[PDB]
RNA sequence: UUUUAUAUAUAUAUAAUAAGGAAAAGUAUUUAUAAGAAUAUGAUGUUGGUUCAGAUUAAGCGCUAAAUAAGGACAUGACACAUGCGAAUCAUACGUUUAUUAUUGAGAUAAUAAAUAUGUGGUGUAAACGUGAGUAAUUUUAUUAGGAAUUAAUGAACUAUAGAAUAAGCUAAAUACUUAAUAUUAUAUAAAAAUAAUUUAUAUAAUAAAAAGGAUAUAUAUAUAUAUAUUUAUCUAUAGUCAAGCCAAUAAUGGUUUAGGUAGUAGGUUUAUUAAGAGUUAAACCUAGCCAACGAUCCAUAAUCGAUAAUGAAAGUUAGAACGAUCACGUUGACUCUGAAAUAUAGUCAAUA
RNA sequence: CUAGAGUCUAGUAGUAUGAAUACAAUUAUUUAUAAUAUAUAUAUAAAUAAUAAAUGAAAAUGAAAGUAUUCCACCUGAAGAGUACGUUAGCAAUAAUGAAACUCAAAACAAUAGACGGUUACAG
RNA sequence: CAUAUUAUUAUCUUAUUAUUUAUAUAAUAUUUUUUAAUAAAUAUUAUUAAUUUAUAUUUAUUUAUAUCAGAAAUAAUAUGAAUUAAUGCGAAGUUGAA
């Protein structure tokens, strides 16, 4: 939406969010890292423990 | 000449007309719905929303 | 097709069977409007350029030329200029200067006639006129049923209303100048909603900022004042009108054989300045940005436009002379006063002659 | 041509009928499958050849040079000229980008008839 | 190699102007402490002009910043150039056989 003149070319300011497709991205980032790491860490558990159960045997 | 087509087929231009009154009257009760009327945002919106 | 019948293992193979037939007489405006020719070839068809037929002009020149009416007329050297004009006006602002009459005794004071714009003052030259140098947009032009900072206790010069017009000084005197007197915004309380602010009302704070008399008459009284009326001025306040300042979006010539450009540069935060936003200008501190092969930056050129002119079938293309709108400039550059508005055709300084 | 290695390697450099989608009548061959009982002169596809319609200046194309859609690149008379200058890379060589003035009414393509060739043969 | 004009600047110079520093027995107004001349009345007491004094409004002087315009340097935009590259045309021809 059009302001006053806020600077030598900015004249116009954030209205309205119409779609925060951006900040789901950055939301999805953040949560993302940690999210698969979890799932990792269980399954080098998953892996190493069947090692362990083939290396009784 | 062809641009005066756009007119009326008329040459030369009147200085244009003024408004007696600047501002919309108070018994014209339409412009005042509007005005007082609920504003639209969205896709087609006219404010900053209520958060922004 | 469908429905059933037999047989065989709900299903399969065979046989039969089929509901769709109704009639009736009478009950224009068409729109916009686009043509080619000559020249290749030994001849043909095609591509392809060149030229021609049409209209026009801010026109020039050659020859020629009767009268009248209307419309235009240094596009080039924004080159230099002899000479005369183009901005004056007011004597009812203040002063001076005479002549007569009356009273006073060289003058003094009145009344009436005049003269006085070489003395002090008011209003006018921000317009209009001319020009197109600069300007490719950092403030220019065009358009928008565009905005705010949500533009000033600005009226510039008229309208309609109210009020006021005081005292001194300096001028020789004043409607000249000074000094002084008197006459919206910010707070706080609430109310709402067109609300996450604005508006409204209230009460305070300061608003608190002015002025000027002349011309006539009369009426008092004691030539002196004074007091009314009529005229023309002056100041303040509300609103109207006419006006201003600022920003946005889209468009505005050619060269990338100009490919990288920009460090106030791009953005944020404060401060000063403004009536008012903003790296617009000045100061300070942060961030590293911004523009760019849909062409930046740089260079060259150019005043821009129309319901204007030319042309075309039209989209468009060209001009920007004439009519009109906007801008810029008034020999060149910078700054200052006044003012609401000026880097003024003003003033100062410099440059050129 | 340049470097490193003992002749080799590592190089610089970047020259010398566009792509996709929908559709489009036959015939004859093949080709590869799918069947049905060598025969159905078997059907479904792709490759090849001559066509039809269609297109084109024609030659010719003929499932594309056709009918349509979408994206890109390229062309604007001949010569000057792919020249000059500048830039870009490259040690350089070269490459890329790439004009302008002057001159002309030309120039070019397919096809037609000809005479020409040591052009071919063949005859009389 | 030579002439010309715009543009800029870690440079030189600078009109005027704007802020900005400092200084004035520097002025003018008012406020004091005071000195002369003059008036009225019975020692005066006040008055004007001058002496010192501390607030404003300016002047001179200077400090800094910016600044018209000038140089000097650079770059471009042009205009001319000995020397020099290429190519276009035409006159009748001359030479090769691509
Ligand atoms: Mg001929
Ligand atoms: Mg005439
Ligand atoms: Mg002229
Ligand atoms: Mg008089
Ligand atoms: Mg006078
Ligand atoms: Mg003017
Ligand atoms: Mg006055
Ligand atoms: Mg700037
Ligand atoms: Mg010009
Ligand atoms: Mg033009
Ligand atoms: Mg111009
Ligand atoms: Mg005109
Ligand atoms: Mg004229
Ligand atoms: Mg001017
Ligand atoms: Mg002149
Ligand atoms: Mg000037």
């Amino acid at each position: 939406e059009a302001t006053r003149p806020l600077s030598k070319r900015k004249f116009f300011a954030i209205a309205e969010i119409i779609r925060n497709k951006g900040q789901q991205f950055a939301l999805y980032e953040s949560e993302a890292q940690l999210s698969v790491a979890k799932e990792e860490a269980q399954k080098a558990k998953e892996f190493l423990d069947k090692r362990s159960v083939r290396e009784n045997k | 000449g062809k641009g005066a087509a756009k007119y009326g087929f008329k040459s030369g231009v009147f200085p244009t007309t003024r408004s007696i009154l600047k501002s919309p009257t108070t018994k014209q009760t339409d412009i005042i719905n509007k005005v007082k009327s609920p504003k639209p945002k969205g896709v087609l919106g006219i404010g900053y929303a209520k958060g922004v």
